[PDB]
């Protein structure tokens, strides 16, 4: 089928048919064009006029230009041949390594596993990172949600991640760049080609990239996340293999439909975002997940707009995950990194039951001593230090002595901090928390905790200070 | 006053203009000659030289409206569709004359009794049996009814016939009742 | 036991809607006819 | 096997066609079609796509239908055939939906075969006059000390569950559904009380955790799940709502007790925003519809006490409400709570601190009360509620620390009244203030396995008689005491 | 803005609340010996 | 009645 | 009459066109082809032969091109004595399951408000029998009153508790109107009313008329529901010269109604979501509830205050249209005092001392500033503590708190509630009870035995026996 562009606003492009008007979301190609440019069916307007999202720049588009349908929405390439590959939201490869060979294509638009295949498994995945593995364990096969505002340390995290899962890791993995930094996909492209985890000269590359970053037009940051979601799924239903997915950044998801969603002209939501916000999250987020044909351990990176946590996009993203990891900008200008809000990051295998009596209440009393000397804050504030009780002033002491010990010296820190980085075991953790709840380290200053490992290094700081 | 409603609706700038001009047209029971009139003014509307001289925004209303009259009078005109041409270049709804036809015309569609039909096949249907299905259909009417069949071919169907009349929705084809015993057996 | 009689099932199902598809002007006159019974 | 799939599944079909009275679509996109045609359509019947879709007609405007899709609109394209099914939106009703899991039209999707229900009841029916109703009298046990204690709820109330998110409300809803086992299985019929929960917007995963933890404690068999999860269409997630509420009214209408959980009406609202919007009704505050406040009543309003000249049945309902950064203050907050018959108000502050669950006793109120206890509850919980607002005008205080922290529960361990009534009895007459406040807990553990272990006489006399006689008063002070001396 | 320490509910109102609950408390048991 | 064509010789066929 | 046809329904709205005889705005119109009765309000002509109305029961089953009669006048409900004992809802129809109510005259919903020359300014106490309301507020015999306050601060009890008390002192033909309030409290106050002899089942002697339209209803009937209740009112008022009282619960909800309808009628909003024309749709309501010298009306109003604002439109609409009202602080039902009246947020028009007298005013004007230095005062307790006052400021603290609890009372309505027994103090006993502790006759008992009491003599009891106890 063939029509004929009538209207070009921005990323949004109207095309009549003549005959054969094509179903929501299938793709069409546009004739005349140096490259391949991508019109996805959104509405049909009636008159036999269709309203779709281009998938590139719309420079150049004449009215009455040539588009033809292709009979199919976007359409992927997937398989293991996408293994240290990269490809971009229609799944042509930007790596200047030539074609993907694999032997079956997959629409980036599926739907959603059903209810008799979700799986109940809450396994815990130790990450090496204190606080994380303290007060808010992730789970295999679980869904991760990293939040945080600008710069306080979502991309380090999620590096970190990486670097203490991924390599670790038995399955594949697929990382999806969603409007994001370029010069971090090259960052990230070519450390893993030196660490050996994608390797261009065989067929032994662990990772998949799916990159379109902050200098796409919205139609490609809306749908690169779908199209990284096509091959985790892949992967995770044909192959059965357990399968990590890195997501950074997820907001752009939503932001990008935002900037479309005026021109397909819908009645603004809230703060301006589209109306259909929740359930396109939905739909996107459903299928980032385990089901009992194979396992998806997700981790995605959460912008949070100007620090507003109840914002509708990571208000809405919050009851989509399993574990929450929040950053926090205050807790990163006291300088402790990661900059985790311990009593902002919850977790659903923070069950007794799951993580042991012991892991629960460590982490049960550590939240609730910062709680009270959050509580004392104010008065810390005003009336001064002198103003406390005994008890209360124990309570300040050992609250900032475990602030201090949550923080930690990452490996893809090292380069501007100097710090070697610390992977810390979660019984080394648990044993240093409940050490320090004990009081067994009230002597000790409390500079002697910040930026250690273990407690032990917190130890010899403390020996090494004085 | 009271206005008469005609026997369909239609909506819009155009619906508004038809239903105006059928009112007046049966108040003095003159619709077959306005129907006429109005398949004449479009006919020479359509024509490309009137079609790009008077739908051009950039030369004034009222030149237009001028040469609208000249081309109604010259072309013995009644004074409804005159009067009609006018009001539709004084409000600037000329664009849209096109339109007011079309809507005037099922208007009269429906005046006189047609209703639409359309019988989707698998394959272009027999003559004789296709005669039969004509008589029969007659049969699903009221007095004063005529069926304006149209009987597309779609070949997804596999045979049988899909049959709407009006609003009235048959379906017949066979891979409905294929699709239904699936929905019976996954069911 | 349970499983290998479901998946069967379902492909029995998958199959007998293939193979029926694979496999006459008397439907057209049956419908004529029954189009004649809708009173 | 060749004979289920062929001795009825094909022999009865229902192969007659009819004369349908049908539309046409203009024009379709996120989830709403405008339609031509469909003259004889009703407001809020449900119409049926050309692809097997069903729809709900929302807008009757001159020159065409507003058709919210129970669906995915990617079936859906611009002159499909739209048929009329006749019928209001109605849901299948009966006793055998409980154990199953159904969406927001009563589809079983837990894989267990169709649901041999006979019995279907719509969506949008008018709750009961003030004629039908009576007072609200039998209670509600949730097995929560602190909710069964200070914040009672009764059979026929509306009680709110309001909060931020992960502070413990889908925790109170759960631990109030598997209390009932205790009542479900014995042979009292007007003290069973059957549970609906409604999910609403969440992770389907959420759902399938929360289903298994409902089958671990054997609580399935009584429960009715609805499912509008986040990737159903925002028509199903504001129908699951009143399906839930008309498969609970079914109960009501039938001298039996039911309850709803909303888990949760924010979601519900935000679909219904979505729906609005899209079908081009202007937004109001926040962009939400003018008549969400409409929405929220007319449900919240379902749940009611009868009297006996209808049944004597009963319609608990137990909405939730998630918070942004405690705000109460909002506008779907401020709706629900200014409908319901009290509010269960749960604070991060409060969780953080131990207090779990994190109910706040001062804002947290409920406008039925007393009137809907037990007498030996109204006893203890009468002075235990002065002494901890007692002991919060000035946070004596050992007796309130030692009543706080006797107020802390675990998860999925919901205590029966009796219970209850004695361990507020040995923490309100004084038997708690010689132990720290950090044993308080393993003490009543302790205790409990005693009093259910040799005791069980005393515990069956409570629970008989309601309350506690000056008798069986001197028995559990004598058991209590001991029991201490031991400790 | 007289009262608005006590009225704004922080660290310093239920501070406030409980000196206030303490003297008063005291201040009846004495008043109560002696009546 | 292709439906009972479709059950008869299906079932024959399946058989 | 003139017959239309249904040619739109979105939500409550329906607009219906008219091919002979256009209907006036505020007409009702019945829907043909109802098992029930569908009554629609006009409130818009929009041309083209078409009205818009709103629905005063739901929209479901209503198709387009289904026919509609004009009635040829607003809606009319029964007037008069036969309504008394009887519930009926905003279109008239009994809703007790009594039977037809049998009146001899019908009256429209919408009527004129009373002229200038019509007002009557004639003052006089209406005393309740509540410390709070005699003393610092005391309401007018056919004045306004209006109750503010947000959810769960006491404005049921507190409506139901003057119920009681007045509408049992009074021999009159009270009203009651539930506007978009909750079912339960309204069954529960049919049969409060039921057993305390104030409606009468058998031997048809009752006194109150109850009109309920609540929140299940659409936005149209929560709308004109008050105006239902006000008409009945205006009737005992006006065709029978009879003194009446008139309890709205909630009227609130009349204006949240309109604004659920506004942006479908076609209207851009205004401030905080609220319909354009709140205040002259307020006002129109609002002026009928009027004492004229026809007849007086004494009007006990519960405004719903959204999330604790006052400052939002409608409750702030509503103040200047009242002669006595009365703020419920969610502050003082935290410390435990009910009524949760704010003695420094309530007011009254006959606070004056040339008609309550100079020993009154000088009682509340003293009471008003303790409490006003008291709330001073708690500032400095927060920074320094109670032990550093002068001996005159812990005084005065003292003394402020003795009439903060004093000012509470237990209310017969509230034993289920309090446990204590309720009581209804004379306007002296109270002026007397506060002008001695303020002048310290009582500065030796402890502040907690004015708490929950009724006169001052009840305060000294409970001091003995306290001390004897303690
Ligand atoms: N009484 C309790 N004691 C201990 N832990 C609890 C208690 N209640 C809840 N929790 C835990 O605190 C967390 C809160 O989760 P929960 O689902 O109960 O609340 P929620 O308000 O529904 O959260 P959300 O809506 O954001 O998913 C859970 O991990 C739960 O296990
Ligand atoms: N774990 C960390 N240790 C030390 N500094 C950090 C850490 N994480 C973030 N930072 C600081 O915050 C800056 C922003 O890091 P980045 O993760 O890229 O921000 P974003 O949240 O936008 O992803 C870093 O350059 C670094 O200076
Ligand atoms: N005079 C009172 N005495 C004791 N308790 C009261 C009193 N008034 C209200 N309450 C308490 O506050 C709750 C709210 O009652 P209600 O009159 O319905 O408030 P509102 O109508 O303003 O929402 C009551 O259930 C009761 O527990
Ligand atoms: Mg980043
Ligand atoms: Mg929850
Ligand atoms: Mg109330």
């Amino acid at each position: 089928a063939t029509g004929r562009i009538v209207a070009v606003i921005g990323a949004v492009v109207d095309v009549q048919f003549d005959e054969g008007l094509p179903p929501i979301l299938n793709a069409l190609e546009v004739q005349g064009r140096e490259t391949r440019l991508v019109l996805e069916v959104a509405q049909h307007l009636g008159e036999s006029t269709v309203r779709t999202i281009a998938m590139d720049g719309t420079e150049g588009l004449v009215r009455g230009q040539k588009v033809l349908d292709s009979g199919a929405p976007i359409k992927i390439p997937v398989g293991p041949e996408t293994l240290g590959r990269i490809m971009n939201v229609i799944g042509e490869p930007i790596d200047e390594r030539g074609p993907i060979k694999t032997k079956q294509f997959a629409p980036i638009h599926a739907e959603a596993p059903e209810f008799m295949e979700m799986s109940v498994e809450q396994e815990i995945l130790v990450t090496g990172i204190k606080v994380v593995d303290l007060l808010a364990p992730y789970a295999k096969g679980g869904k991760i949600g990293l939040f945080g505002g600008a710069g306080v340390g979502k991309t380090v995290l999620i590096m970190e991640l990486i670097n203490n899962v991924a390599k670790a890791h038995g399955g594949y993995s697929v990382f999806a760049g969603v409007g994001e930094r370029t010069r971090e996909g090259n960052d990230l492209y070519h450390e893993m080609i030196e660490s050996g985890v994608i390797n261009l000269k065989d067929a032994t590359s662990k990772v998949a990239l799916v990159y379109g970053q902050m200098n796409e037009p919205p139609g490609a940051r809306a749908r690169v996340a779908l199209t990284g979601l096509t091959v985790a799924e892949y992967f995770r239903d044909q192959e059965g293999q357990d399968v990590l997915l890195f997501i950074d950044n997820i907001f752009r998801f939503t932001q990008a439909g935002s900037e479309v969603s005026a021109l397909l002209g819908r009645i603004p939501s809230a703060v301006g975002y589209q109306p259909t916000l929740a359930t396109d999250m939905g739909t996107m987020q459903e299928r980032i997940t385990t089901t009992k044909k194979g396992s998806i351990t997700s981790v995605q990176a959460i912008y949070v707009p100007a620090d507003d946590l109840t914002d509708p996009a990571p208000a809405t993203t919050f009851a989509h995950l399993d574990a929450t990891t929040v950053l926090s900008r205050a807790i990163a200008e006291l300088g402790i990194y990661p900059a985790v809000d311990p009593l902002d990051s919850t977790s659903r295998i923070m069950d007794p039951n799951i993580v042991g009596s012991e892991h629960y209440d460590v982490a049960r009393g550590v939240q609730k001593i910062l709680q009270d000397y959050k509580s004392l804050q104010d008065i810390i504030a005003i009336l001064g230090m002198d103003e406390l009780s005994e008890e209360d002033k124990l309570t300040v002491s050992r609250a900032r002595k475990i602030q201090r010990f949550l923080s930690q010296p990452f490996q893809v820190a090292e380069v501007f901090t100097g710090h070697m980085g610390k992977l810390v075991p979660l019984k080394e953790t648990i044993k240093g928390f409940q050490q320090i709840l004990a009081g067994e380290y009230d002597h000790l200053p409390e500079q002697a905790f910040y930026m250690v490992g273990p407690i032990e290094e917190a130890v010899a700081k403390a020996d090494k200070l004085a | 006053a009271k206005l008469v409603r005609p026997p369909v609706q239609v909506y819009g700038i155009e619906g508004r203009y038809a239903t105006a001009l059928y009112s007046a047209a049966s108040k003095q029971n003159k619709l077959e000659q306005v129907e006429k009139e109005l398949l004449r003014v479009a006919q020479i509307l359509k024509e490309p030289k009137v079609a790009a001289s008077v739908l051009n925004p950039y030369v004034k209303r009222s030149i237009k409206v001028k040469s609208l009259n000249d081309i109604t009078a010259k072309e013995r005109f009644s004074p409804l569709t005159t009067n009609l041409i006018n009001l539709l270049a004084e409000n600037g709804r000329l664009s849209n004359t096109q339109g007011v036809v079309s809507a005037f015309s099922t208007m009269m569609s429906v005046h006189r009794g047609e209703v639409p039909c359309t019988v989707t096949s698998a394959s272009p249907l027999e003559e004789a049996t296709l005669s039969e299905l004509k008589t029969v259909l007659k049969s699903f009417l009221s007095q004063g009814q005529v069926l304006k069949l149209e009987a597309k071919t779609d070949p997804s169907i596999l045979g049988g016939m899909i049959v709407r009349i009006g609003e009235k929705y048959v379906d017949m084809s066979v891979k409905t009742k294929i699709q239904k015993l699936g929905r019976a057996m996954r069911e | 036991q349970n499983m290998m009689r479901r998946k069967e099932q379902e492909h029995m199902i998958n199959w007998v809607e293939k193979h029926v598809v694979q496999s006459t002007i008397a439907k057209c006159i049956a419908d004529l006819k029954l189009l004649a019974k809708k009173a | 096997e060749m004979s289920s799939i062929l001795e009825e599944r094909i022999l009865g079909a229902d192969t007659s066609v009819d004369l349908e009275e049908t539309g046409r679509v203009l024009s379709i996109g996120d989830g709403i079609a405008r339609v031509h045609g469909l003259r004889n359509v009703q407001a809020e019947e449900m119409v049926e796509f050309s692809s097997g879709l069903k729809g709900m007609s929302l807008n009757l405007e001159p020159d065409n239908v507003g058709v919210v899709v129970f669906g995915n609109d990617k079936l859906i394209k611009e002159g499909d055939i739209v048929k009329r099914t006749g019928a209001i939106v109605d849901v299948p009703v009966g006793e055998e939906l409980l154990g199953r899991v159904v969406d927001a039209l009563g589809n079983a999707i837990d894989g267990k075969g169709p649901i041999g229900s006979k019995t279907r009841r719509r969506v949008g029916l008018k709750a009961p006059g003030i004629i039908p109703r009576i007072s609200v009298r039998e209670p509600m046990q949730t097995g929560i000390k602190a909710v069964d204690s200070l914040v009672p709820i009764g059979r026929g109330q509306r009680e709110l569950i309001i909060g931020d998110r992960q502070t413990g409300k889908t925790s109170i809803a759960i631990d109030t559904i598997i209390n009932q086992k205790r009542f479900n299985d014995g042979s009292d019929e007007k003290k069973k009380l059957y549970c609906i929960y409604v999910a609403i917007g969440q992770k389907r995963s959420t759902v399938a955790q929360l289903v298994k933890r409902l089958t671990d404690a054997d609580a399935m068999k009584y429960t009715i799940v609805v499912s509008a999860t986040a990737s159903d269409a925002a028509p199903l997630q504001y129908l699951a709502p009143y399906s839930g509420c008309s498969m609970g009214e079914y109960f009501r209408d039938n001298g039996k007790h039911a309850l709803i959980i909303y888990d949760d009406l924010s979601k519900q609202a935000v679909a219904y925003r979505q729906m609005s919007l899209l079908l081009r009704r202007p937004p109001g505050r926040e962009a939400y519809p003018g008549d969400v406040f409409y929405l929220h009543s007319r449900l919240l309003e379902r749940a009611a006490k009868m009297n006996d000249a209808f049944g004597g049945g009963s319609l608990t309902a137990l909405p939730v409400i998630e918070t942004q950064a405690g705000d109460v203050s909002a506008y779907i907050p401020t709706n629900v709570i200014s409908i319901t018959d009290g509010q269960i108000f749960l604070e991060t502050e409060l969780f953080y601190k131990g207090i779990r669950p994190a109910i706040n006793v001062g804002l947290s109120v409920s406008r039925v009360g007393s009137a809907a206890q037990t007498r030996a509850m109204k006893q203890v919980a009468g002075t235990m509620k002065l002494e901890l607002a007692q002991y919060r005008e000035v946070a004596l205080l050992s007796r309130g620390v030692r009543l706080t922290e006797l107020l802390k529960q675990g998860q999925y361990s919901p205590m029966a009244i009796e219970e209850q009534v004695a361990v507020i009895y040995a923490g309100v007459r004084g038997y708690l203030d010689k132990l720290e406040p950090s044993k308080i807990t393993k003490f009543e553990n302790a205790f409990l396995s005693h009093v259910v272990s040799q005791h069980q006489a005393l515990l069956g006399t409570i629970r008989a008689d309601g309350k506690i006689s000056e008798q069986s008063d001197a028995k559990l002070k004598e058991i209590v005491t001991n029991f201490l001396a031991g400790f | 803005g007289a009262g608005s320490i006590r009225e704004a509910g922080g660290a310093f109102g239920k501070r406030e609340q409980a000196e206030e609950e303490r003297y008063f408390r005291a201040q009846s048991r004495e008043q109560l010996a002696a009546l | 009645q292709k439906l009972f064509v479709d059950k008869i010789r299906e079932y024959k066929s399946k058989r």
